[PDB]
């Protein structure tokens, strides 16, 4: 069983969102698919369901603005919501009970941001290791991922081969209205001259991918 | 229309201790209650359904119990991997609803931060702005105070900080504080310092660089 969702993105208020959930390993004529969302710093909220038989049920607090539909032959379920407000910003999931009594299978989530701002890809700056970021035989280095909108970005090191010691911080909204975050990793200080360290930044809302080599700081 | 109250809202336990999470429904939901584990940067995963059924693949240390309006998730001996938010939900009647979640955090020995400082990259300076980053790595507990000083002037209102979720393999946190200035302001000063206060430190520690180097 698998549920895979379309990608994150930005929609303006009073406009409408549409998300696709593509299912595999079961048939939509046998299992109902639900939509659940998680607003920033809040708990889960059930939105609605389209049952195998094709009838729908909706959260009554939202049903005037919500529509759930499906295409059985394509194994796709669609969520549509209009008259969007800022507080519709959330991680949206499709889910199914399958053969169980709770949400046993979940999609990977679709981050929908409602805002009048424009999409902007990040600037990526190195946090170069130096005598000032060394503690004994340990050095820290990183990359500053700055001035992007909306969330999210994914940061990896050396295409994802490097995970030990990596800390990618939650983004913060700057006073400009753009997000900024850092990702750091600690390595042996003697590795700085012999090992390449590259941060890889992916901002799917802007379909941007950036790689920055992080070299030790010069004089 | 059925309201699920989880308590406590957060807790901190040592590895191997027994954990008890509570969930209270505002009306009788019989046994239609599920528990979900959400680790950072992941989807919720089902642990318990029908109040007491352990879901496929869930370790035996997770047990659900309760009925009607009072429900419990116990972890018989908590492990460092069990760090997560735990959600309860009812599917007894429309609309299905969930509690607000309980954040489970782990206890460990006090661990002071290693402090590192990063001057702005030269590529960023050419754009007109300067970010100076102070990093506090692998400390415990979470509480820490970071103060920026520029040529000994204590700064306020021009920095922002972020703290990672607790690490699942050493139960520590890290923190980044970012000081932002115009390039013009950055170039008007020499010394950039961050001073860190933490339970694991005798006295506040300072980390600095001088642009004149
Ligand atoms: C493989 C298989 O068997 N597939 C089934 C699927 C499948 O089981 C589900 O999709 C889950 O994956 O189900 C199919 O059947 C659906 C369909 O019939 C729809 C129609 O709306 O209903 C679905 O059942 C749900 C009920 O509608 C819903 O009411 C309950 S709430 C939990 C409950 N049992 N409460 C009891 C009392 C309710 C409160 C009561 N108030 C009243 C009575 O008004 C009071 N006393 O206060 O959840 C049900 C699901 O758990 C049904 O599953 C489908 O998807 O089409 C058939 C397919 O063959």
């Amino acid at each position: 069983v698998q549920l895979k969702q379309s990608g994150p993105g930005l929609v303006a208020p009073s406009q409408s969102l549409s998300i696709t959930c593509t299912v595999s390993g079961f048939s939509l004529t046998s299992f109902g698919v639900h939509w659940v969302r998680q607003p920033p710093g809040k708990g889960l909220e059930w939105l609605g369901v389209i049952w195998a038989v094709g009838s729908t049920n909706y959260n009554s607090a939202l049903m005037s603005r919500l529509s759930i539909s499906k295409d059985n032959s394509k194994s796709q379920v669609f969520l549509k919501m209009n008259s969007l407000q800022i507080d519709d910003t959330a991680m949206y999931y499709c889910a199914t009970y399958g053969n169980y009594g709770g949400f046993a299978y979940w999609g990977q989530g679709t981050l929908v941001t409602v805002s009048s701002a424009s999409t902007k890809g990040p600037s990526v700056f190195p946090l170069a290791p130096s005598s000032k970021s060394t503690s004994g035989g340990t050095a820290a280095l990183g990359c500053l991922v700055k001035d992007y909108f909306p969330e999210p970005v994914t940061v990896s090191w050396n295409s994802g081969a490097l995970t030990s010691g990596v800390h990618t911080f939650p983004a913060v909204l700057q006073s400009s209205g753009l997000y900024s975050l850092s990702s750091v990793v600690t390595v042996p200080s003697s590795s700085l001259g012999t090992q390449t360290y590259i941060c890889n930044v992916n901002h799917k809302p802007s379909n941007t991918k950036v790689d920055k080599k992080v070299e030790p700081k010069s004089c | 229309d059925i309201q699920m109250t989880q308590s406590p809202k957060s807790m901190s336990m040592s590895v191997g201790e027994r954990v008890t999470l509570s969930c209270k429904a505002s009306e009788n939901v019989h046994t239609y209650v599920s528990w979900y584990q959400q680790k950072p940067e992941q989807s919720p995963k089902l642990l318990i359904y029908g109040a007491s059924n352990r879901y496929t693949g869930v370790p035996d240390r997770f047990t659900g119990s309760g009925s009607a309006t009072d429900f419990t998730l116990t972890i018989s001996s908590v492990q460092a991997e069990d760090l997560a938010d735990y959600h309860c939900g009812q599917t007894y009647t429309y609309p299905f609803t969930f509690g607000s979640g309980t954040k489970l955090e782990l206890k460990r020995t006090v661990a002071a931060p290693s402090v590192f400082i990063f001057p702005p990259s030269d590529e960023q300076l050419k754009s007109g702005t300067a970010s100076v980053v102070c990093l506090l790595n692998n400390f415990y507990p979470r509480e820490a105070k970071v103060q920026w000083k520029v040529d000994n002037a204590l700064q306020s209102g021009n920095s922002q900080e972020s703290v990672t979720e607790q690490d699942s393999k050493d139960s520590t946190y890290s923190l980044s504080s970012t000081l932002t200035l115009s390039k013009a302001d950055y170039e008007k000063h020499k010394v950039y310092a961050c001073e860190v206060t933490h339970q694991g430190l005798s006295s506040p520690v300072t980390k600095s660089f001088n642009r004149g180097e």
